[PDB]
């Protein structure tokens, strides 16, 4: 697929924002839970991940969901400084997550993360996160789809208008952006394995044990 | 359930 | 205001050695990476940019990113290696197994990709100021090894293309290693509470930020 | 801090 193919495909692959139905855990869970199903729907639609093998495509979910949670989080909270808009009825105020999370919407507002942007990231998220941890032409099939997303990103940068300095000091502030959100993620699911968790949020946890 | 989904 | 081949040959430069084994597993680790931290704050120290900081940025950059700066240089050794780890010359391996099999994985990855030692110290680099950042000069820092490291992949006769895919598959490798370390503190700090083989006091201090 | 004390 050409890049402007890539973009279109995840643009309205794109899951719907959900809305909120102790308490606080009790409604993130929730609507974390029926965000899940929407997910799946999408990793899907992503363009190289029915290709992969069925039990290959499981543990990149498993090892990814609540990063791809999070960005999507991080993506509405964009244009509210100081809150998080975990759903349109339900944004939170000033608690560690909270603060990386506020800070990681604070820094795409500062970059004016765009939207084909953030469809790519989150794609790269499914992909990525899992591809290390015989078996090795699916790795090599992840790499190419993630090479193909790299040349995506660069297209719309440069698409814009913008340096070949700046394309590549960009891509840098991007990527450099999901490790963090792997770091939250990581802290996330230390909280969440020490408020009632759904059975599908149950087997997402028994994946980091 | 994931795999069944 | 340094170039890149200035940049390159100062952390080839500022680049900690390759410590032995003093030579009950996981303590002779704890003991090789306490002597190692104290290699890895000098050579902090000599990464451009890393005075300039509040020294209270410093400590914290040190507490976030320390095990990950460990890891990386840890994979880096078992490159030459594959389905071992080279922890030190006199210490080759073969709840940790997990981060064994990824920290295995890793280092396979970039033995795949070639990886280079100029690319690598301006990983090390990159890691040391980017994993705390978020909890304009660093930014600029950032953005200045990220030149360095696309003049090495120009200088080594690689596509723009190349590069741009290059950088991108070097910088998610940084996930996956800030992932590792996040496991790893998660092993160590239960360890700690089990009371199972002692953290040093540096150790401890490094633990009792996460 | 030993880690301010190194610096
Ligand atoms: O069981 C839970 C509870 C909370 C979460 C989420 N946030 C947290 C909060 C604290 C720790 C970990 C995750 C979350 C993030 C993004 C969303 O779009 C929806 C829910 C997910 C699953
Ligand atoms: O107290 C410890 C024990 C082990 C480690 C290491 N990593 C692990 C391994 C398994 C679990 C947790 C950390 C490690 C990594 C790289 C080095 O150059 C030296 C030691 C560090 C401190």
């Amino acid at each position: 697929l050409t890049a402007d193919q890539m973009v279109s495909a995840l643009l309205d692959a794109e899951p719907p924002i959900l809305y909120s139905e102790a308490s606080m855990m009790g409604l993130l869970t929730n609507l974390a839970d029926r965000e899940l199903v929407h997910m799946i729907n999408w990793a899907k639609r992503v363009p190289g991940f029915v290709d992969l093998t069925l039990h290959d495509q499981v543990h990149l979910l498993e090892c990814a969901w609540l990063e791809i949670l999070m960005i999507g989080l991080v993506w509405r909270s964009m244009e509210h400084p100081g809150k998080l808009l975990f759903a349109p009825n339900l944004l939170l105020d000033r608690v560690e997550i909270f603060d990386m999370l506020l800070a990681t919407s604070s820094r795409f507002r500062m970059m004016n993360l765009q939207g084909e942007e953030f469809v790519c990231l989150k794609s790269i998220i499914l992909l990525n996160s899992g591809v290390y941890t015989k078996s090795l032409e699916e790795k090599d099939h992840i790499h190419r789809v993630l090479d193909k997303i790299t040349d995506t990103l660069i297209h719309l940068m440069a698409k814009a208008g913008l340096t070949l300095q700046q394309q590549h000091q960009r891509l840098a502030q991007l990527l450099l952006i999901l490790s963090h959100i792997r770091h939250m993620s990581n802290k996330g699911m230390e909280h969440l394995y020490s408020v009632p968790l759904s059975d599908l949020l149950l087997e997402m946890l028994d994946a980091h044990r | 359930i994931l795999h069944r989904l």
